[PDB]
Parts: structure tokens; C-alpha cells; sequence
């Protein structure tokens, strides 16, 4: 989320769970870029 | 060549200098604030 933050859970699975859940704070600090747009780094 | 000259010029540093013409060494810290987080901050002065 915009200034830019990000949060996060990870789980196993066995296409996604029908299900609820809380994610936990992972980052959180401004760096004054515009993110209007992004990619993946493969 | 006729008032022409590099720019620059050395210094010629000696410990037979008088104290003006001594090297002295200067750190200045220039302190900026930005949009990005505070990262640089001084100890905290907690208690028991």
C-alpha cells in the first residue's frame, strides 16, 4: 500500500483458499517514489 | 602561458609551517531532512 508499506502471511495450500486472515507488518518506510505502476523481479 | 593557469594547486604541507599554514582536517556534518524515515538519532535517555 501507498507512503509505501507491506504486510504479509505465508501458509501451505492444497486457486486460493476460501478462508480469513490477518496479515503482520513487514515493511514500513517512505523513499519519495511515485508507485503508480510495478513488476515482478523474476 | 601568459595569464593562463590550472585551476588547481597543491598544497604544500610542512611541520615547519606556522600554525596557519598547518594542515587541519574538517569534517563538517551537513544534517538533512527528507521525505525518508529518521534514520540517524541520538541515544535515548531512558530510566529504571
Amino acid at each position: 500500500k501507498n507512503y509505501f508499506k507491506i504486510y504479509s502471511k505465508h501458509t501451505p495450500i492444497n486457486d486460493l483458499p476460501q478462508g480469513f486472515s490477518a496479515l503482520e507488518p513487514l515493511v514500513d518506510l517512505p523513499i519519495g517514489i511515485n508507485i503508480t505502476r510495478f513488476q515482478t523481479l523474476l | 602561458g601568459f595569464n593562463c593557469y590550472f585551476p588547481l594547486q597543491s598544497y604544500g604541507f610542512q611541520p615547519t609551517n606556522g600554525v596557519g599554514y598547518q594542515p587541519y582536517r574538517v569534517v563538517v556534518l551537513s544534517f538533512e531532512l527528507l521525505h525518508a524515515p529518521a534514520t540517524v538519532c541520538g541515544p535515548k535517555k531512558s530510566t529504571n
